[PDB]
């Protein structure tokens, strides 16, 4: 609602370096992707 | 079900004290599940330069091994329990907490207080994590919102410690030494500055008992920070090659408890946030949301407000283009001095609920509630229950919000930090010009 | 038009009222001060001296 | 605002021909006549009624002027 | 009948003449310039080509031939519904101000 | 401290600057020409024609 | 590597601006005068500085330095009654330029419209010092009335005609100031005219139909350019024929009498192109309110494009509504009929009743009307 979400996405633009095995920790899916876009709230997805 | 009568119902945050200063306080509502956690009143901005970034590094060894607990075998415990163990430690406030079963809330009490007291500061586990420290600052820097917001915080609190990053100088990370740790975690671990929140099914009765049980064997019954000043200055990084250019304004803002923060979180309310992948689009009362829509020369802005003990950064930060800064800081601004001069009612309604809004569906779930209840004990004194802020909330009118902008915003010296193409970000000049109207 | 007066616009007009007039008081300084006015500067203490 | 801004057009074609090749007065009279006729028509009962009347104002005018000059019997 | 001074005027104004069927002759204004963008496709064509003829007609000094004068009665009205809504919700827009 | 009371009595709003810039205008002027006017009186006493118009 | 008409920064505006201008298909004779006036002003710059040559504002030689023009100097006659006669026929085109810009919706267009009713004041202000510059009997006696005619403003009055006038009448300060305010004032319109372009060229232009034809733009330069240079011929024409058949056609001849402050002339009256407001100041029997009737009949061009309600942007598909503008322009001549003649029985009525109807064809009876067949087209 207020809340922008978390993650403010930019199109044109690169994500986060990762060059960490501790950050690597988790990026691998477990579950299906779900996108879900809103009104008011960012798009973003989970995995 | 008249709202007022649900902010009424709501479970109290049950608050006691033991002898060696430890605020234990519980949520207990309903829920078969917790979160527990130790809020410590520790950060980057109770170090020093030769110290800088040791609390960052005594959070990432508080994990991997403690005397009782000697390596894995603490993550044997948490995982095998199903708890999910995790920290998080900012400028000010440092927290390990466990999500756990609510059954099984005992052994959790008992692992953290493993963490927090009997620590492991293994010296060949200190250079393996050295080495992570590194690169996770490298990583950190293609983190372009990071980077832009600990620019602002060094070129406005310049020359204090809250200009120090979470993370400490490259330099510090390689010199940091055991015996620094230990001081540090022997020196702002103490008992008085512990709060001990637990939220779900944990009966208040049982946690106190737990933390007595524990937590007992600690600190006996001064680092008290130094009152930082504000700077109206800017970092420009000119980088031509990042795509979009991060820019992030703010004014020195409020203390944490200043009643003023519930007038202005409206007034941001007002601002909103916008980014490219929204809805409505070139419809919100947000007339920056409306512009930027119209015309795509936003591609992600926020209001933040950032608000340490002392004072605290209230601003806003954009990403666009490098050709769209100039006219970004000209609606921001304007946008800025029409809410100082003439605010109305009907948008501070809407600000009004949209407060409402982030409040209540903030405090949803044990990890966001125990969270809330840390904070709020260390930072406000004690669990300002959401009733109170409903009636904060209400008597907040247009003659306050214009007041309160006209006190915080109206001519006053910002600061800035651009990152990535920023030339055509107006000089500190116009900006500072920008935040007062000849037509006022 | 009617696009003009209802809720909104009457608060903006009060929030603006002080600023407004108030340049006006500016401008009828301005004036009499340029101008010269005799008339007004008549009931003024220091400034009877120039005539 | 100069050419390419300014339109979306589809399926319209347009022929013409040089100026070297097609007579600059191409039968003058014998259209143009009948032309200014029509046009004269169409605008002679909505541009003249005020002028006339114009007219007649302005010459009743003229003699009430100058029989106020003249005399009167006494 | 009232229609009579209707197709009078209609008669009278002369964009029959050209081809034009009312809403060629539309002052275009913002709410109209977004009526003629909201147009399908087939529509905005039509009425791009018909001002094509009268804008060539015009510079002629010239009319259509009496029988391809658009009738009163074949006046069809292709813009009074996107413009209407245009105008609605600009009421709306407007109100919401208030 | 004196000037910050000042600034935030009549130099925050624009208006108040106006104001302030007019009256001080409106004074300073009086202020200006009766120095002026002295001190030139003072430096050429006694051979202007204000020195000598009461002897004849 | 690049065409030197689209690659010269000075040559980008006077390609944008005469060459490669997107103008309007299907434009009538009626946007010719928009060159006229221009060239015209060129031709009172170029003339007005040649008087200027052989000319001194002053009350005991002015009227001598004219004849002296007239008379002695080569081809004096020809530059001076060349220049006579073209601001006349630059105020015939100023009046067909206003009544186009009327006619087919131009006043849309706003700015250029304001700019242009700003142009319109400058210009007649221009041609008032002008006619004041000869130094004749009816120069001295308009100039005396028309500055008199300040007065009628409160508390300022007195002191406002004192300060115009450079004393206590006209003399040789009016005269002295008259001339250079006359010098300065033509370049003031040159540049106030490239503004006006300028706002122009940013809305293209307005055909006759009035629709948009932003579709149908064509090239200016083998266009109009060729049909202004017919346009400016014909204006030369008429001027031509002015100036050598009847160089005194359109003036009073008691103007040659040397101007004298002790005989009032029979009558007068001002230039032609004036006596359409000055009908309308003797009109309206209070000072003060003929003062205020002669500034709002040229102000009330700024309110047309608020009074506009019809929903077609031009003239050329409202019957009803042309009759309404006809009959403006014959009340605008018979305006100007009235103020020729004296103040007297059948000439007191007639302005009366020309000046109210003048004003309420433009106030009142033209939006009602255009209400009317709004209504009439089921719209
Ligand atoms: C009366 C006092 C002035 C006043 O009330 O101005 C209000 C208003 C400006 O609006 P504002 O909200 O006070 O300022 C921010 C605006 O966004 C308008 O400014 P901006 O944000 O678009 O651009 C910032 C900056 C950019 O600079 C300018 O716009 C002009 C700077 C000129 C500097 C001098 C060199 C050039 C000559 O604006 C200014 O410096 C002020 C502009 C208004 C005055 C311009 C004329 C000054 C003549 C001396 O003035 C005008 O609109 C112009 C007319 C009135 C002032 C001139 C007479
Ligand atoms: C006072 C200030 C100065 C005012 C004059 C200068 C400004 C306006 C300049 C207008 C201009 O350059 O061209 C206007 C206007 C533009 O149309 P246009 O080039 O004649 O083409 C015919 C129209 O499309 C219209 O065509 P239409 O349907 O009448 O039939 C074809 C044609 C044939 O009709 C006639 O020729 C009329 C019958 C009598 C001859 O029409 C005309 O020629 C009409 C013009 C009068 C002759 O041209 C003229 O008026 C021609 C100059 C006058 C006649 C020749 C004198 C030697
Ligand atoms: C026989 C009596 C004369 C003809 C009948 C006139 C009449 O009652 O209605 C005019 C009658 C109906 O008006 P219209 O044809 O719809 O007018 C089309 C354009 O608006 C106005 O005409 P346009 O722009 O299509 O074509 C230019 C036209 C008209 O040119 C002008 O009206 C401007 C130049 C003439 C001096 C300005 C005062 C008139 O030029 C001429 O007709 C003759 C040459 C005039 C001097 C050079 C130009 O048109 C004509 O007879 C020809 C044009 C008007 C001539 C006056
Ligand atoms: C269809 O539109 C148009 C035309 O003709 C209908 C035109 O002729 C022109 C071109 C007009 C002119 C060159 C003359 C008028 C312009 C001015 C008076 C502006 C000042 C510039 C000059 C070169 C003239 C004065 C020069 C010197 C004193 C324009 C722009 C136009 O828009
Ligand atoms: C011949 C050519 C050369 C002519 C002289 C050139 C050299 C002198 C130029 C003028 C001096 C510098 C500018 C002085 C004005 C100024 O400070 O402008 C910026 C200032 C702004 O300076 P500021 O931004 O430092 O202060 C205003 C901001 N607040 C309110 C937050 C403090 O402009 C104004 O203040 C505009 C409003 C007030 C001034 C205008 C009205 C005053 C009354 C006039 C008389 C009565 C009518
Ligand atoms: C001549 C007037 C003085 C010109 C030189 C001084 C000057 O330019 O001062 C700055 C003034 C205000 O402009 P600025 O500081 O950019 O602030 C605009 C609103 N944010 O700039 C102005 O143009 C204001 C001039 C007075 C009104
Ligand atoms: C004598 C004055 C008029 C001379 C020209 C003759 C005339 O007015 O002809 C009619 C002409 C018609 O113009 P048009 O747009 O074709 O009309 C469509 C009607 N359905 O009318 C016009 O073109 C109207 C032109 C109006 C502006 C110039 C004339 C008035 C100047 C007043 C000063
Ligand atoms: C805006 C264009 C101009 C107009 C409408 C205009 C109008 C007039 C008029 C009507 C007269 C009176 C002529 C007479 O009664 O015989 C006049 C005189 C004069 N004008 Fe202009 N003028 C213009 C431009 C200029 C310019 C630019 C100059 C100077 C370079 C100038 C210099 C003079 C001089 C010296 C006289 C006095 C000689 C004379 O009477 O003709 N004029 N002007
Ligand atoms: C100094 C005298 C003036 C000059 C040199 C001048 C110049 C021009 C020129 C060259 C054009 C383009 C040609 C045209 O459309 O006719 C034009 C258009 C226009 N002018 Fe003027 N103008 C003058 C006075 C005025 C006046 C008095 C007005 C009315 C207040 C005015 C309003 C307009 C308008 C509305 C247009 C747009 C006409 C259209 O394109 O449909 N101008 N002007």
């Amino acid at each position: 609602a207020a809340l922008p979400a978390t993650s403010e996405s930019p199109v044109l633009d690169a994500k986060r370096s990762f060059l960490c095995r501790e950050s690597l920790s988790g990026q691998a899916a477990g579950r299906p992707l779900v996108a879900s876009v809103g009104l008011n709230v960012p798009a973003s997805v989970r995995y | 079900a008249t709202y007022a009568q649900a902010l009424q119902s709501v479970p109290e945050t049950q608050v006691s004290q033991l002898d060696n200063g430890l605020r234990v306080a519980s949520e207990q509502s309903s829920q078969p599940t917790c979160t527990v956690g130790v809020w410590i009143d520790a950060g980057s901005r109770y170090e020093n330069e030769k110290n800088n970034g040791a609390g960052y590094f005594v959070e990432h060894l508080a994990f991997k091994g403690t005397k009782n607990r000697p390596g894995s075998a603490l993550e044997k415990e948490v995982e095998s329990m199903g708890a999910h163990l995790n920290a998080y430690s900012t400028r000010e406030h440092t927290a390990y907490y466990i999500k756990a079963l609510s059954k099984d809330l005992p052994k959790a009490v008992e692992l953290l207080a493993d963490i927090v007291q009997n620590c492991s500061l293994e010296d060949s586990q200190i250079e393996k994590e050295r080495d992570v420290i590194l690169q996770e600052l490298q990583e950190n820097d293609s983190s372009m919102r990071d980077v832009v917001f600990d620019y602002l915080h060094a070129t406005a609190f310049q020359g204090t410690p809250l200009a120090q990053s979470v993370e400490g100088p490259s330099e510090n990370v390689r010199k940091l030494s055991r015996a620094d740790l230990t001081e540090y975690v022997s020196q702002h671990y103490k008992a008085p500055r512990m709060v001990l929140a637990a939220a779900g099914g944990v009966e208040h009765r049982q946690l106190l008992d737990l933390a007595q049980k524990h937590f007992s064997s600690l600190s006996g019954t001064v680092p008290a920070f130094t009152p930082c000043r504000f700077t109206g200055s800017e970092i420009r990084h000119r980088d031509d090659a990042l795509p979009l250019a991060h820019v992030a304004i703010a004014v020195e803002g409020p203390g944490w408890a200043n009643p003023d923060n519930v007038p202005l979180q409206v007034a941001n309310a007002i601002i909103g946030h916008y980014d490219s992948t929204y809805g409505g689009g070139t419809h919100m009362s947000s007339t920056l949301a409306s512009v930027a829509a119209t015309r795509k020369l936003c591609q992600s802005f926020q209001t933040f407000n950032i608000c340490y003990a002392e004072t605290g950064l209230l601003g806003a930060h954009f990403v666009c283009d490098n050709m769209s800064i100039d006219d970004m800081m000209f609606f921001l601004q304007g946008q800025w001095m029409r809410l100082c001069t003439s605010a109305t009612e009907s948008e501070v309604v809407r600000g009004k609920n949209i407060l409402r809004n982030a409040l209540v569906s903030h405090l949803d779930g044990t990890t966001p509630v125990c969270e809330d209840i840390g904070r709020s004990l260390l930072t406000y004194g004690r669990r300002i229950p959401l009733a109170e802020w409903e009636s904060r909330i209400a008597e907040v009118d247009a003659s306050v919000v214009r007041e309160v902008c006209s006190k915080y915003f109206y001519d006053q010296c910002p600061a800035v930090a651009g990152l990535g193409p920023i030339e055509q970000l107006p000089d500190y000049n116009r900006i500072r010009s920008g935040m007062f109207w000849l037509r006022f | 038009l009617s696009r003009f007066l209802g809720p909104r616009y009457r608060e903006l007009a009060r929030n603006w009222i002080p600023t407004a007039s108030m340049w006006g008081a500016v401008g009828a300084v301005g004036l009499v001060w340029a101008t010269d006015w005799r008339l007004i500067l008549d009931w003024v203490p220091y400034i009877n001296g120039k005539f | 605002r100069e050419f390419g801004h300014l339109t979306r057009m589809r399926h319209v074609i347009t022929y013409s021909l040089s100026p070297f090749e097609q007579r600059a007065f191409p039968h003058y009279f014998t259209k143009g006549i009948p032309n200014v006729l029509r046009r004269t028509r169409a605008c002679i009962l909505r541009v003249a009624p005020p002028f006339v009347v114009f007219y007649l104002v302005y010459t009743w005018g003229t003699q009430e002027f100058e029989k106020s000059k003249r005399k009167n019997p006494a | 009948w009232l229609e009579g001074i209707r197709k009078w005027y209609y008669n009278a104004a002369g964009f029959n003449k050209l081809g034009l069927m009312r809403d060629d002759t539309i002052y275009e204004d913002d709410d109209v310039k977004e009526a003629i963008r909201r147009l399908p496709e087939n529509l905005y064509n039509d009425r791009v080509f018909r001002i094509k003829r009268a804008l060539d007609l015009t510079m002629r000094q010239q009319i259509l031939p009496k029988e391809q004068w658009t009738k009163y009665e074949e006046d069809k009205f292709y813009l009074e519904p996107y413009l209407k809504e245009v105008i609605r919700e600009r009421k709306e827009r407007e109100e919401w101000a208030k | 401290t004196l000037t910050a009371r000042l600034y935030s009595l009549l130099f925050r709003r624009t208006s108040t600057f106006a104001l302030t810039i007019a009256v001080g205008a409106l004074f300073f002027e009086r202020a200006f020409d009766q120095g002026a006017d002295a001190i030139y009186e003072h430096i050429n006493q006694g051979k202007l024609w204000k020195h000598i118009k009461h002897k004849y | 590597m690049t065409n030197i008409r689209k690659s010269h920064p000075l040559m980008k505006i006077i390609n944008n601006a005469f060459i490669d201008l997107p103008a309007p298909s299907n434009i009538s004779s009626w946007w010719n005068f928009g060159s006229l006036l221009g060239i015209c002003l060129i031709l009172q710059i170029l003339t007005g500085l040649f008087l200027a040559m052989h000319y001194t504002s002053d009350t005991t030689t002015a009227f001598s330095s004219v004849t002296h023009i007239c008379r002695d100097v080569n081809y004096g006659w020809v530059i001076r009654y060349l220049h006579a006669n073209g601001a006349s026929m630059f105020f015939i085109c100023l009046f067909i330029h206003v009544g186009r810009g009327l006619y087919y919706g131009s006043y849309m267009f706003l700015e250029t419209w304001n700019i242009g009713v700003v142009l319109l004041f400058t210009v007649m202000a221009t041609a008032f010092m002008g006619y004041v510059l000869p130094w004749g009997q009816m120069s001295f006696w308009g100039a005396t009335v028309i500055t008199n005619l300040l007065s009628a403003i409160p508390y300022i009055g007195t002191d406002l005609v004192e300060w115009i006038w450079g004393g206590f009448s006209v003399d040789k300060a009016t005269l002295t100031r008259f001339f250079a305010f006359h010098f300065i004032l033509p370049f003031i319109i040159t540049a106030l005219a490239a503004v006006h372009l300028l706002f122009l060229h940013e809305t293209g232009s307005n055909n006759p139909t009035g629709i948009s034809s932003d579709m149908d733009k064509i090239p200016f330069h083998p266009y109009y350019t060729i049909k202004d240079i017919l346009g400016a011929l014909f204006m030369m024409l008429i001027l031509l024929i002015l100036v050598l058949f009847s160089p005194d056609l359109l003036g009073d001849p008691d103007n040659y009498t040397p101007a004298n402050p002790l005989n009032t002339p029979p009558h007068i009256k001002p230039e032609w192109y004036f006596l359409f407001a000055y009908a309308i100041l003797r009109s309206i029997p209070n000072k003060l309110g003929g003062v205020l009737a002669l500034v709002a009949s040229i102000l009330i061009l700024i309110l047309m494009p608020m009074l506009h309600t019809s929903k077609q942007r031009s003239m050329m598909f409202r019957p009803l509504s042309q009759c309404l503008f006809w009959m403006l322009v014959a009340d605008l001549i018979t305006l100007t009929w009235i103020g020729g003649q004296p103040v007297e029985h059948p000439f007191i009525i007639i302005g009366q009743l020309a000046s109210i109807l003048y004003f309420l064809i433009i106030l009142v009876l033209m939006p009602i009307t255009s209400i009317i067949e709004n209504n009439l087209l089921k719209w």
